[PDB]
């Protein structure tokens, strides 16, 4: 007889507010793909246009979801991920898709295939405002591996809802996006109605077409000359994971993970042994040669980057000391905050910080003394003979390929003029 | 099917 | 046939995660009280023990809630606050109570009286783990002015649960709390199962019985520490630019700072951004007293979001304080910062220039008790019982039975030594 | 009722 707690549509905006830097939101989406339940090898992050709307897409060749699983995904607080074979999931909070998408845009759509069924979910503020819902409802539609509808009562309503208020006005439009997931399994997330200032999306797609970038008016708030990670998605993704297991392809072009050994010079390894912990924690210190002024600690949690370039020890004390020193550590013990761009400011965190400085200071004192893009790929439509640009990371195409089966929305029929090469 | 290749230039 | 998004009890924790400084959570609570829909004139924040559990209580003499309103208060994303007579609500997001309570403690309860009905509401993680709820369900119980349960189906179920898993075993125990709101209207929030590291609650109550404090082992992440970082009282003083409400902590009222008597060589400056129709005033002064804490003070809708932000000259400039209010900016999830937008950026940039101007112009001239405690005597003990400040008036005589302070509600309870 | 006042000292 007791009442359920309820979600206002207004909340969807609220959950977003933690993300003050857009990449944090993006990172959450990536994280969802990386995590062992999904297990995707590659995720493709793209900018495109649909129905006259600029969109952000995240597509992955991971496991996909049951229609039920999708609901949790579109619900708050549900997370059931467990480490598999040393592959530790990043996500435990149950909020990341929701906080992230919504930071990125007002409306979002999810298509997934688990190889037994295919489902579509809607999470739109615009929708919710328009029908003046008092509750967050997430429509979902489901199919049987033949383009046959099932779970009919829900789908029927949901579909009507989607068709009317969604970007995709017809089943055909829906299926295309479903179709853009090439494998038997995977998920495509489309986000539209992105945030804008003065009639321009907050993101800059123009300055570089192989990146998603934050325009200069760019320094993240904490910093005083900006490392790349702050304004280039690609640059960021390079360092996103300590030991990558997934391929991040942005704008059709692969992302090349940095390696420390290439990355750092004079490498030394140090250990952290606080009383409160039963296990040792390794650290690596190096001098940063490529950059000359990106330095500080890099803190990883569960193999993900929480914060970077965190100054410590002497570096804090004066600008003059400590330069070019870079530290890498992983703290599973610490707890990520809401946006996952920091840690809860506990005693243990403070202690950890305190140590890093001492250790880094130790390092600096000893060693002070001592001192290209890959080719694009194209496919040729077997009907019209046109050449269509393709994105990296595709293991194998089908024998015959047509403009109509293009995952890219913008070039999906052969009427469309062929793209110039660079 | 057929697959070309090309330079991507900064 | 469309489904609703669902809430998992686990989410309740998650929502807390944006508060990295506990006072942010507390502040959220105070705000709800300050807001013109509640319109309380006093809020009492207290530490007490109940049922062997240390508790934090927030109690206010305000309008209180209808039972339905309580549901929303326990639901996410509902807010309908509007300005009244130039009293502008801080509330916007419909989330602050949940994040704050939960940041503060695992389990919480709300007692509210609107003067027509009185109701009790429950949010506990502990409760939910125990019944293994797959949904966040918030029990609520409601009574008539005559203390007659009035929404039975919900109320009986709610009551059984509350009584079973709650801190308060018996109705009598609930109604005591209900009766701690002296007025016809008001609200009392009790939080228990407070966060503890090692074996001790996160807060330090021992160091000052008149403050709620963070233990030294304290400075916030961002930066010698201003008191506001570590003392709730100090923080509360500067919390509102123009106070409308009285905050009483640990039974001792809080003294609001006044810019006059706080700053010297005061001057006014203005910000006239391109993106705003209206002008925005700024006040600059040097810091008398400590003169290690300086910076912009940023207030939004009359509340303080950031303190001692350093601008211009980060050394080169010191002891300078600027006060500004930016309603245009948008607060962050925890309301300890603004969204980092071009406008925020422009503003920061401007403040430093403006401040820089201030230093140079002035720069030359410069280079050249607690209130008494109150007690009431019980008329059936003759014992003396401590009283919090801020009470306008009392009933003709007072008995230990009607003590709001949970700890001294028994005549049989030894009297408390007065301060040595 | 009967109210008495006492000093609070740090
Ligand atoms: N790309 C995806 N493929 C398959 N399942 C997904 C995908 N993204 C999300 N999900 C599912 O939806 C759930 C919601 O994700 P999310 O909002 O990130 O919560 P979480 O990842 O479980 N925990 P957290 O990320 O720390 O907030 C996940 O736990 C997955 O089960
Ligand atoms: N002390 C109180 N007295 C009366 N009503 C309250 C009190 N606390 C909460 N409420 C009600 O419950 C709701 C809780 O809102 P809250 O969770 O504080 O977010 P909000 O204040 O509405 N805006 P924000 O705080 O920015 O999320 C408020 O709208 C009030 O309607
Ligand atoms: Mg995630
Ligand atoms: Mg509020
Ligand atoms: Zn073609
Ligand atoms: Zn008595």
């Amino acid at each position: 007889g007791i009442r359920l707690s309820a979600l206002c549509p207004k909340f969807l905006h609220t959950n977003s507010t933690s993300h003050t830097w857009p990449f944090s939101a993006v990172a959450e989406l990536i994280d969802n793909a990386y995590d062992p339940d999904v297990n995707a090898k590659q995720i493709w992050i793209d900018k495109t246009v649909i129905s006259d709307h600029i969109c952000l897409t995240f597509t992955d060749n991971g496991n996909g979801m049951t229609a039920d699983k999708l609901h949790k995904m579109l619900s708050f607080g549900f997370s059931d991920k467990v480490t598999m074979n040393g592959h530790v999931p990043v996500g435990l909070y149950g909020n990341g898709f929701k906080s992230g998408s919504m930071r990125l845009g007002k409306d979002a759509m999810v298509f997934t295939k688990n190889g037994e069924t295919m489902s579509v979910g809607f999470l739109s503020q615009t929708y919710l405002e328009v029908i003046k819902a008092e509750h967050v409802v997430v429509p979902i539609v489901t199919f049987n591996k033949h383009r046959q509808m099932i779970n009919l009562t829900e789908s029927k309503a949901s579909l009507a809802a989607i068709l009317e208020h969604s970007l995709f006005s017809t089943e055909q439009k829906l299926l295309a996006e479903l179709n853009a997931i090439m494998g038997k399994k995977g998920t495509r997330i489309i986000i539209w109605n992105l945030r804008s200032y003065k009639n321009a999306t907050e993101f800059d797609f123009e300055k570089d077409k192989y990146d998603i970038r934050i325009p200069e008016d760019y320094k993240k708030q904490e910093r005083q000359i900006a490392p790349e990670s702050d304004y280039s998605l690609r640059a960021y993704c390079s360092i996103l994971y300590l030991k990558p297991r997934m391929q991040i392809i942005i704008r059709g072009q692969k992302v090349k993970t940095q390696l420390v050994s290439k990355s750092l010079a004079y490498i030394e390894r140090d250990v952290y042994r606080p009383k409160f912990l039963t296990r040792t924690v390794r650290i690596t210190f190096g001098f940063n040669c490529r950059n000359k002024d990106h330095y500080g600690i890099m803190m990883y949690h569960k193999n993900r980057l929480i914060k970077a370039y965190e100054k410590v020890g002497c570096q804090l004390k004066a600008n003059n000391m400590g330069v070019g020193v870079v530290g890498i550590i992983e703290c599973n013990f610490l707890k990520p905050t809401h946006n996952k761009q920091d840690f809860d400011y506990t005693n243990e965190y403070r202690l950890t910080i305190l140590a890093l400085g001492e250790k880094l200071n130790d390092y600096w004192n000893e060693m002070k003394v001592k001192k290209k893009r890959p080719d694009q790929t194209w496919v040729q439509c077997d009907a019209c003979l046109k050449w269509r640009k393709l994105p990296d990371g595709i293991d194998q195409l089908p024998e015959k390929w047509y403009c109509s089966n293009n995952p890219d929305p913008q070039f999906r029929n052969c009427e469309v003029p062929e793209e110039p090469e660079d | 099917a057929r697959t070309k290749q090309t330079a991507r230039k900064s």
